[PDB]
């Protein structure tokens, strides 16, 4: 049946599932720049683009 | 003297405009004024340098 | 033993640092006969979190 | 924060007080100008009347 799965294998695909969470995240974040805020909203807040 | 008024420097300079709204600008905030203030300028001097 | 592929070690993001999003299930109950429509803020075109 | 609750089978409409308290639309109000930019659509259909 294509709506039904193998309650015995749960662990074996949520435990692939979990390193594949894991290695998509592999990344560093980059600085990219910003700019003051015109408007009364914030107190002149510094928002990222 | 002029930045010093609408920033937060520790130039010591009698504030006179304080009642005027205003906001504490950032560097590219005050870089602007701060372009607007050097066009004034050469052009009162005739200066194209 | 020649040559051996190199991995990709350094990668960069740009973007928002989440993996979880909300989503609704389920539409609102806007216009109503209880409530005028005046006092929900979608009918001025506000943006929501 | 000048939330605003509208009233039910005739009762008139509150707004949040600094101290916290709800009060009808009459009286004597001190409003920063930075309030009406903020709700500047919002303020106008309940205020004007």
């Amino acid at each position: 049946s294509v709506r039904g799965a193998n309650p015995l294998m749960f662990r074996a695909n949520v435990l692939h599932m979990l390193l594949e969470f894991v290695l998509d995240n592999l990344y560093l974040n980059r600085h990219t720049g910003f700019s003051q805020d015109h408007t009364p909203f914030t107190e002149g807040a510094n928002l990222r683009s | 003297t002029l930045v010093a008024q609408i920033s937060e420097t520790q130039y010591p300079v009698d504030r006179y405009l304080d009642w005027i709204p205003s906001l504490r600008a950032s560097a590219a905030t005050a870089a602007t004024f701060a372009e607007w203030v050097n066009t004034s300028m050469k052009t009162a001097f005739d200066l194209s340098d | 033993l020649l040559h051996a592929d190199t991995p990709r070690l350094v990668t960069w993001d740009a973007g928002l640092c989440t993996s979880f999003k909300i989503v609704p299930i389920v539409p609102a109950q806007v216009p109503q006969d209880v409530l005028a429509y005046t006092f929900f803020t979608s009918s001025y075109a506000i943006q929501s979190p | 924060d000048c939330r605003i609750s509208f009233g039910m089978n005739g009762a008139a409409p509150m707004i949040r007080d600094e101290t916290g308290l709800m009060v009808p639309f009459e009286g004597n109000w001190i409003f920063p100008l930075a309030l009406w930019q903020m709700n500047t659509r919002y303020f106008n259909q309940q205020f004007d009347a």
